[PDB]
């Protein structure tokens, strides 16, 4: 695979943790989740014309990100993939 | 198929199914999507078989002291209900779990005597209940 | 046939592909399909005056993307391709 | 949790703070809060070619800033960790 | 109350000021006010990469400003201490 600069190649993990107090169960309140494995990493960002300046990020990184339209979602033969531009990472 | 019944009458009718049958309801009241039922929660018959507007299961392959416990509690909820009403709606269950259902077709010459006739065969139907708890002189 | 840069001209692959449940057909709801398959690559990107910039796709990839309103089409001797700018592409 | 460029990390203290008054007890009245205390700040400012820019803020401080678009919460130690843009801090 | 660059502190003067009409007094109608006096002013203004250049604000000085959106409140003392850009101050 091969990202098309900007873009940073991730996977979500699943969404709400059901046990979140220590003990207390939950069902799902339905919001999504903001933690993802980084899977592969563009070139860097091409404009401000000064080289093709580096992301931040790199592959088997814990990332945490905006779940907003600037993340994109796919399905690879039943796996979870989803590629966003790096402006919605906030943290590893 | 769309359920039987209508309020929590079809709640009750589907978890008498899920009980016959050794499956699993899902309901978002229990806090689960349908999304992920496994083939544990599948329900299992000798054979099933539908028409237009009925569907018949041909006994269950579920837990049978299960089977049997749910035909007891029904029954025990019979020696309890709140109502005459009540009465009815759980009375009909009880026997669609631990046979099925009989059926008499009326017949008659006229519809004045189909009236009749169904009245009769009601009230003996009634008459006979009332010498099944009480006896006979 | 040229595009005229930043724009990309591709044709689409297979649409809500009723195939992928493994036995089991899907049948339509109101997806498209974010797999596309490169016919025309454009004269790069005329921006920033330090030259005009790349593109990074070629004719003959296949290709990921956004269906975002950046997307159009148009008719070659009676077929349809799809025309938007690399900014709507993700990975390979 | 290493903030991804520009972003700052901070623990907001208690939201309407029920003593606003002086002696009186003034309680909830629709207010929120805006003082942090900081956990992490990002790799520098990185737009403008330049090579990167500094962040004038500092870890172990109590950071103002507003309740804006840039602010995001997530949990560690099951604290209440909240992300935002040097931005949307306002002073100290 | 150190700005964070840009940012500019002051407190605001006397709300719909009634005695700006003469002999006669005049009444409120939900206007606020445009005369401040200065408190702290910001580090400068940074971009173009080039160090940081100035502002032509100063501290301690009466200015006038847009009582506006730009212009932010905040909870030194108990007094109002807005924090506003410079781009809202209008005049000395």
């Amino acid at each position: 695979i091969r990202p098309l600069h900007d873009r940073v190649i991730v996977k979500r993990k699943e969404v709400e943790t059901k046990s979140a107090g220590g003990i207390v169960l939950t069902g799902s309140a339905a919001a999504k989740s903001t933690r993802g494995e980084v899977l592969a990493v563009g070139n860097g960002r091409i404009l401000e014309n000064g080289e093709v300046k580096p992301l931040d990020v790199k592959v088997g990184d814990i990332v945490i990100f905006n779940d907003g339209y600037g993340v994109k979602s796919e399905k690879i033969d039943n796996e979870e993939v989803l590629i966003m531009s790096e402006s919605d990472i906030l943290a590893i | 198929v769309k359920a039987p019944g209508f309020g929590d009458r079809r709640k009750a009718m589907l978890q008498d199914i899920a009980t016959l049958t050794g499956g699993t309801v899902i309901s978002e009241e229990i806090g689960m999507e349908l999304e992920k039922a496994t083939l544990e929660d599948l329900g299992q018959a000798k054979r099933v078989v539908i028409n237009k507007d009925t569907t018949t299961i041909i006994d269950g392959v579920g837990e049978e002291a299960a089977i049997q416990g749910r035909v007891a509690q029904i029954r025990q909820q019979i020696e309890e209900a709140t109502s005459d009403y009540d009465r009815e709606k759980l009375q009909e269950r009880v026997a669609k779990l631990a046979g099925g259902v009989a059926v008499i077709k009326v017949g008659a010459a006229t519809e004045v005597e189909m009236k009749e006739k169904k009245a009769r065969v009601e009230d003996a139907l009634h008459a006979t209940r009332a010498a099944v708890e009480e006896g006979v002189v």
